[PDB]
């Protein structure tokens, strides 16, 4: 959020952290993404030892 | 990491915090050689309109 919604700018930071935590959710479900796509190619392939 | 997952114990595991960026060395301003003085400051000595 801080490079995508905000141009790097200091004033417009300023405002995102005032609407609270609509950007650590954002980054946390993208995360639950990243991670579960490396868990997916676990069970396809990764099931001889 | 402890800062952004809010807490003092942090788990093994890799942790998405911040970004890294660099900053400006200098500042550039470029204008037109032109600065010729705008002649509508003579509107303000004008008398009738």
């Amino acid at each position: 959020c801080t490079m995508y919604i905000c141009g790097d700018s200091t004033e417009c930071s300023n405002l995102l952290l005032q609407y609270g935590s609509f950007c650590t959710q954002l980054k946390r479900a993208l995360t639950g993404i990243a991670v579960e796509q490396d868990k997916n190619t676990q069970e396809v392939f990764a099931q001889v030892k | 990491t402890k800062c952004t997952l809010k807490s003092f114990t942090v788990e093994k595991g890799i942790y998405q915090t911040s970004n890294f960026r660099v900053q400006p060395t200098e500042s550039i301003v470029r204008f037109p050689n032109i600065t010729n003085l705008c002649p509508f400051d003579e509107v303000f000595n004008a008398t009738r309109f």
